């Protein structure tokens, strides 16, 4: 049982990481840059 | 927390795998070959006894 | 000894020592801008193929090299500081690393006029409006009077997001690092 | 990518890439050579320069020559199609029999097995050699090390072990000859071809050979142990089989390093050795373990410089072995062969819970009597053997009888001496030493035990001496 | 089904926070040492991290660059990489959560079995306790070997040294000491429980696996930590494993508990330190070891203290293991560590092969505490045994008169009494019984080849028939007159009946 | 002045000053440390940088940390208020008892006394130890050495001397523990508290302690000797009184000097030692002297690495000592304790005109008989004792009796031997050895003389041995 658990674990791991690396190519630039610039502004506000 | 698009992305991929896990998807022949290899090795290291139930004894007195 | 005025950014090595000497010499007498311009000039003057070929040969005596450099400096009407610096580099045989000295002084003067080099890395290019808000926020990071020197490279190796370097400060909102973080923590 | 050579010093080449730098251990190809010259990267020097070690002769490299990044470390062909072949550092066949056709390549720089993969099983491997089997019993799946100076019997012993163990072995086998004579490799190749262990015209070959012999530069000797390690790792992990891995001579792997370390601008260690001696030895030697995925029974011949066991190289190797076998030049000068020193040789499975109680008791009795004789030797040498009590004379006689009896005639030495090779099953060894220890054979001449098989052959020899 | 559920449970909790962190660019990486440029506020011996999640220590602070040593493999670090300072001196997890766990030099679980639940971290490079906190060593550290518990006793807070050649039985003594503590840890009182830490430096993973399975078989991982920095672990890890283990033991001694730590070996930590120092370009010293090679060990073995009752009363014993070359105790690291430690336990190959196992050379083995840190029964009996062996060793080189013949007889009987097996440590009262039988002229009648048979049979007989007497000796902690009379009659009866 | 750390490598810190530099040997204080970290300047590297050795751990130092220049070398508190206390190299107390409240601070670096201040008078110091008093007698105001490897009795012997001389000594006393086990420091603290030389209640303490134990970085071990030496120097001069000064070991001073030399840019010397070994040791051992203003009796324990008396450190130390007592392992194996080697120990006052003709003749007779015994031992290894000239057996018997009679039980080694400590007055030792040589005891067995005080105790022990025979 333990070997099945861990091996299905690893297969899970690889499958998911692939799927995400294909997905991340998606069109989210404008929104991502907006949120990241917001994060930069917040980090600057804490900085000083 | 609803903002980490990759957080929800990974959760989504996980959910899809959960739904599609009727049989190990993208298993390939390597899945079966490994499974067989290490099951065989475990079978040796444990033993060849009657792999359903309790084997009997028929001990011997002194 | 003479209490030299230290440069803002410490450059180290042979070029560092020569450039720090030049910066200390110029800072008193207040000739930093003119001497930097003269350094940029000699950056091309020595680069001339004839002069470069005549200065990278160690079999022309140091006497001839110093004489030629004195003639060039006189023909270019330089400050005594730059002429003496070139003479000093020639006597010590340090001409092969003269461009290193000019680069060091350029780095040292840029910080003097308040500049913090910056780097931005993304999977793809950016729209000028987004770059404008980036300029604004990054200027928010800086202090008063500290001009910014942005550089926007494009690295497709990362899967998205953004990476920002401001001096030694670093913020990594890139897809790749977050994928790595989740994969590792989840693997544990 | 594309860089240009900037420096070429010995076997160490500096390459400057203006575009993307190659990672470490990554291999590069020098473009413009008659043959394939591979440069393994080793350092990043700053200023977009990488120092590299050349896997072949560097004569003819011109400053400014072009080097092309390959993107992956040295990848060699692995599979069941590398059996019966001969390979070199970079996986190129050198038997002149055609390209090694495999569908799967292995990088030679993999990492060692993790901790959750080790196997704790400890069996005994019977080699048919009295001294090895009695005092330093080799274990199946463990590491074995034959320490010995020059010309004491390392290769003869390892060939005897090849013969015995790998004739009775159903699994595969891999001989990596790193830094040894080329004619020895040729003799091994032809002995296997004759002995059926290699079929040039079939697919029933059970030995894969790799060869980085002494004639090759330091960069090839350094990284040829890793090629054999990879060929064996495949047969262990993937094929899930039990492999034999003979290495001869592993000292030449560390020695070669100290040849390039000097040129890599590293401060030398205790005796001219690279500062990274133990780390490199560890990373090489922890890939030869028997994990849960399979088994590797590695036998390594180790050369002791100037017969100095205090040297950093053998002294460091000692900590990476289950069983050791310290061949000694003095014993070889006495005529004993194999020259195994019964007191330096050790083993992990010399435990009454593994070998038994008669085996353990006999081994300890032999060692005790030999140690007593060693203690007496200094006085015996000057005062003479007349200033000894009777118990001491009995100890001397028994110890000499035992010393002679540990000698054995190998089959690989049939050509040398004309004797007949002998195998001595474990029970016969234990029984014979029991009898000698008890004193059953105090009436025989000590030269009746010299180079015999089981003890009954010693008795027959003694009878023949009477005539 | 639930496998993926528990997989998700891990993602559900992540590290969203991205902070503005100081950094540096790797000017040059090679041989395991990086030369970072930047990190203007990085501290000395601080922990930094690389772009691939790989850690390192900033060991050199030069004006132009920071020399960083990588705690792991080095092929993954390129030039122009990014090094982020974590702003924390190197520290390791500590607590009872680590017991029974195999961990690497940095406190990462190595046997699977999930993560460590440690709630506290401790800096590896902490100063040793002052002069005032300590108190003279009082309790005995029960090792289980007769020859160590009788002739070279070890207290709690002492720093013994096990020094010998290769394959003389040093790790065996360490494992026997670890296993013996099972009887005390199973009991009730917490003043005797001793938690054991085993630092395995430079040992191949197979050896540590054998050791861990051996401890598991003896059910001794309930209270043992194993900090393994094996041969394939980069030198910065083998250099730091002793300090990590010593911090894990400092936690115990600082929280009123008792700990035992076993560095194995220190002669390999010295080699790893030498490699580090030579690759940072620091000038070499004698035998190429850096100048600070004594300090390396002195600062490490000085943390094995015995706190007074105001500071908890906890203690931390240390048993460093050194390896000499052909018995050359006069070498560099052996002499350093011998002049650092309190006692010594000399194992000799000439004794190992002559049949004396453990090979402890009682002639040279020393223990400064000596009298103190020994139970009263053992103190009574081992004293006479020590005198008898001391006299025997003088007249031993040969082999007439009745007096000296009987002296040799008694010496030999005691010698064969001290032998022992592997992973079978004895309770102190049992050792007292055996040594009392041997030293009171009882075995002088028997042959010396049969003494092992006696020892074993006598132990088996007493452990069942006379459990009450052993309990009396343990509880009262001395051979009272009535206990002595009993012992006398038991031995007299058993000797004839055998 | 204010400077700025620019490099940290091991225990060596490079500090840059924008204003005027501080002179060599000055103490600098690092700003931003929870505890007190003091660096000591060791070199001027030019470009306004100064190299320094840190007197404490250099962990958590940041390139750029500001540094203050105290303007003077390390100044320790000195006076009668330091008695009964404990101190660091930098003089702060480590006995957890409060600040040392003195009016005088003394810098730990000073010039040695000039040649016009040397006292030239010697008179035996009777310690109560048979071997020391007979063969290598000490002297008031003289420097004593205790050579020997590890595990031979250096610490036990020095503790025994503190037990005898210091307890019944009117003047003050100082103990500087240099690079030794901290366990031993605590043991000494508690033993002194028990005896009464350190009184935690009143102001009647007679001992001042300074500790630089082996957990400290090399900078502190290389200077704790100077701190103890400064305390002793003050008690010598201002108090104008006799002083004792015990050091253990004075080899850790040299060794700690060797652990930083390579990082200060010096090429090493004969065996991984700093090029300045002899000069560095001389500039310290030359302040431990009996000038005409005071008198320091200095006892020094000197580790001999691997029993090698020809190592550069002990070899150099030999020339700075009046008396030496070379403890030997080959004699400690035999059970003769203290293991002082009678043939390898010497004293300056060991002349017939300082001790007397009887004392001198007894000592020389003992040494000659022991040397003859050594010569005979080679022959006995071949012949055997049964084949010696009936006169030689007499020499061997006398030599063994004398070898055993030099052993003595200390009052501090009760735990090991279990016996009771004996103090033997000088006349009794001379009488005992003169009688043993003269043959007045050639019938008592050897073991009667083992671990006893005066000779009459040997007679009594022999009587007891005979009665229970
Ligand atoms: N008391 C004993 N009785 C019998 N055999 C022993 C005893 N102690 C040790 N041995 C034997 O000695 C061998 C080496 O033991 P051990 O590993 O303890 O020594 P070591 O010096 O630590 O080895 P290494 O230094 O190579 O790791 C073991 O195989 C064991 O069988
Ligand atoms: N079984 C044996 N019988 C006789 N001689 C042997 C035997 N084994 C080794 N030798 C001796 O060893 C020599 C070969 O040494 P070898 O092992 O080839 O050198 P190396 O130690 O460099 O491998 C032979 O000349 C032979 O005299
Ligand atoms: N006077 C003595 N009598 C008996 N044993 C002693 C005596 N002096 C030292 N020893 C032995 O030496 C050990 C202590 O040695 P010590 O002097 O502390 O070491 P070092 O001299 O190397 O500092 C003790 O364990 C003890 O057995
Ligand atoms: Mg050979
Ligand atoms: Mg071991
Ligand atoms: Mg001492």
């Amino acid at each position: 049982q333990n070997m099945m658990r861990q091996k299905e674990q690893e297969h899970m791991i690889n499958w998911v990481e692939k799927r995400v690396v294909q997905s991340i190519s998606a069109q989210q630039e404008k929104e991502t840059i907006a949120k990241c610039i917001a994060d930069l502004k917040l980090l600057s506000k804490k900085a000083q | 927390d609803p903002v980490q698009k990759l957080f929800v992305d990974k959760i989504r991929e996980y959910r899809t795998k959960r739904q599609t896990s009727g049989g190990p998807v993208d298993a390939g022949p390597e899945y079966q070959q490994d499974l067989d290899r290490e099951l065989f090795k475990l079978k040796q290291m444990y033993g060849k006894a009657d792999m359903n139930t309790f084997p009997n004894f028929t001990f011997e007195d002194p | 000894f003479a209490k030299l005025v230290r440069p803002p950014v410490q450059i180290y090595g042979i070029e560092g020592r020569y450039a720090t000497a030049l910066y200390s010499a110029a800072s008193k007498q207040n000739k930093l801008e003119q001497v930097e311009k003269e350094l940029l000039r000699v950056g091309q003057i020595l680069k001339e193929p004839k002069m470069a070929a005549s200065l990278l040969n160690p079999y022309v005596k140091r006497s001839v090299k110093v004489k030629s450099l004195s003639d060039m400096t006189a023909k270019e009407k330089f400050s005594p500081l730059t002429s003496n610096l070139i003479n000093l580099l020639a006597e010590n045989g340090r001409l092969t690393n003269t461009p290193a000295v000019i680069s060091a002084f350029s780095t040292m003067m840029s910080v003097h006029r308040g500049e913090v080099p910056c780097t931005v890395t993304t999977a793809s290019a950016l729209d000028e409006a987004t770059l404008t808000e980036l300029k604004t926020v990054l200027k928010s990071f800086l202090s008063k009077g500290q001009v910014l020197k942005l550089e926007v490279k494009i690295d497709p190796s990362i899967m998205g997001g953004m990476i920002v370097r401001i001096g030694e400060k670093y913020v990594d909102m890139s897809a790749k690092t977050k994928i790595q973080k989740l994969s590792r923590a989840m693997r544990e | 990518t594309t860089g240009r050579i900037v420096a070429v010093i010995g076997a160490v080449v500096d390459v400057q890439f203006d575009e993307g730098l190659p990672p470490i251990l990554n291999a590069l190809e020098v473009q413009g050579r008659e043959t394939r010259l591979v440069l393994e990267v080793a350092q990043h020097l700053g200023e977009s320069t990488v120092r590299t070690i050349a896997m072949d002769g560097t004569e003819g490299l011109v400053r400014g020559q072009k080097v092309l990044d390959s993107g992956a470390p040295i990848r060699i062909p692995v599979g069941p199609e590398t059996l019966g072949r001969i390979m070199n550092v970079i996986g190129e066949p050198i038997d002149e029999r055609g390209p090694i056709k495999t569908k799967q390549f292995a990088a030679i720089h993999a990492e060692a097995p993790e901790f959750v993969e080790m196997s704790v099983e400890q069996e005994i491997l019977v080699t048919g050699i009295k001294v090895v089997d009695l005092l330093a019993p080799y274990a199946k799946g463990g590491k074995i090390g034959l320490f010995g100076g020059a010309g004491v019997g390392k290769t003869v012993l390892i060939m005897e072990l090849i013969n015995n163990v790998a004739k009775a072995h159903g699994g595969y086998s891999v001989f990596a000859g790193v830094g040894e004579r080329t004619r020895e490799g040729n003799d091994l190749y032809h002995e296997m071809i004759e002995s059926g262990v290699i079929n040039l015209k079939d697919a029933t070959s059970k030995v894969a050979l790799v060869y980085g012999q002494m004639n090759e530069p330091p960069g090839a000797r350094a990284r040829v142990a890793l090629t054999g390690l990879t060929v064996a790792e495949y047969f262990r992990d993937q094929e899930g089989q039990d492999v034999l891995l003979f290495i001869d001579n592993i000292f030449r792997f560390t020695q070669a390093g100290s040849e390039v370390s000097a040129l890599l601008g590293r401060i030398p260690s205790a005796v001219g050795y690279q500062p990274t001696l133990a780390t490199d030895m560890g990373t090489m030697q922890e890939r030869i373990t028997t994990t849960k995925k399979g088994s590797i029974t590695s036998v390594q011949a180790i050369y002791v410089p100037a017969d100095d066991l205090t040297d950093p190289a053998p002294a460091t190797t000692f900590a990476h072995l289950d069983a050791t076998t310290v061949l000694s030049r003095a014993i070889a000068e006495l005529g004993i062969y194999p020259a195994v020193d019964p007191l330096d040789s050790t083993s992990r499975i010399m435990d009454p819970n593994i070998v038994g109680s008669e085996h353990y008791d006999v081994a300890r009795g032999v060692q005790k009597i030999l140690q007593d004789y060693k203690s007496l030797q200094d006085i015996i040498a000057i005062l003479g053997m007349d200033e000894l009590s009777e118990e001491d004379k009995l100890t001397v006689s028994r110890a000499r009888k035992i010393q002679r009896f540990l000698s054995q005639p190998f089959q690989v030495a049939e050509v040398f001496t004309g004797h007949l090779g002998k195998l001595v099953p474990l029970k016969e060894t234990i029984k014979g030493f029991q009898q000698i220890l008890a004193g059953e054979y105090d009436h025989l001449p000590e030269q009746a035990f010299y180079m015999v098989g089981p003890i009954e052959e010693a008795v027959a020899k003694a009878d023949k001496l009477a005539e | 089904a639930e496998v993926s559920s528990i997989l998700e449970e891990r993602i559900l909790g992540a590290d969203t926070s991205v902070d503005l962190e100081e950094t540096g660019r790797v000017l040059s990486i090679g041989d395991g040492i990086a030369r970072v440029h930047g990190l203007r506020n990085v501290q000395a011996e601080e922990m930094v991290e690389f772009s691939s999640g790989l850690k390192g220590m900033s060991l050199n602070l030069e004006p132009d660059n920071v020399g960083v040593v990588v705690f792991g493999n080095d092929k993954l670090i390129k030039e122009g990489d990014i090094v982020k300072r974590t702003g924390a001196i190197v520290d390791v997890p500590v607590g009872e959560e680590l017991l029974g766990r195999v961990v690497d030099a940095l406190g990462n679980a190595i046997d699977g079995k999930g993560p460590i639940g440690s709630k506290a971290r401790r800096r590896v490079g902490l100063k040793a306790p002052g002069i005032i906190p300590r108190i003279s060593v009082r309790e005995p550290m029960q090792t289980g070997i007769k020859a160590v518990d009788s002739l070279v006793p070890i207290g709690r807070g002492q720093r013994e040294l096990i020094i010998g050649d290769r394959q003389t039985g040093k790790t065996s003594i360490a494992i026997d000491t670890i296993i013996n503590q099972k009887r005390f840890n199973d009991g009730t009182d917490e003043k005797k429980k001793l938690y054991c830490i085993y630092v395995a430096i430079g040992q191949k993973r197979s050896t540590v696996a054998q050791l861990v399975k051996r401890l598991t078989d003896a059910d001794a991982m309930k209270y043992t930590i194993v900090v393994s920095a094996t041969a394939s672990d980069a030198a910065p890890l083998q250099y730091l494993a002793p300090y990590s283990g010593c911090s894990m033991g400092e936690y115990f001694r600082d929280n009123g508990k008792h700990a035992l730590i076993i560095y194995d070996d220190l002669s390999k930590q010295a080699v790893a330190y030498r490699q580090m120092s030579l690759l940072l370009r620091r000038p070499p010293g004698r035998e190429a070891y850096p100048g600070d090679v004594f300090y390396l060990h002195s600062r490490l073995l000085e943390r094995a203290a015995k706190m007074n009752d105001a500071f908890g009363g906890g203690s931390l014993t240390a048993l460093p293991v050194i390896e000499t070359q052909a018995g050359d105790v006069s070498a560099y690291i052996p002499t350093n560590v011998i002049s650092i430690t309190d006692g010594q336990i000399f194992l000799e190959t000439e004794l190992f092969y002559k049949g004396i196992r453990p090979a402890i050379n009682v002639g040279l083995s020393v223990s400064r505490v000596g009298s103190a840190a020994q139970t009263r029964a053992m103190k009574q009996v081992a004293g006479t045994m020590k005198l008898e062996l001391a006299q025997y060793r003088e007249v031993a080189a040969f082999a007439l008169d009745a007096a000296t013949q009987q002296l040799l007889s008694r010496g030999v009987r005691l010698t064969e009494l001290l032998k022992q097996g592997q992973y079978s440590p004895m309770a102190i009262e049992e050792q007292v019984a055996v040594i009392y039988a041997g030293v009171r002229g009882y075995l002088d009648k028997l042959e010396p080849s049969k003494i092992t048979k006696f020892e074993n049979a006598f132990l088996s007989h007493v452990i069942s028939q006379h459990q009450a007497l052993l309990s009396k000796i343990r509880t009262d902690g001395k051979i009272s007159e009535e206990s002595d009379a009993k012992l006398k009659e038991i031995v007299t009866n058993f000797l004839a009946g055998f």
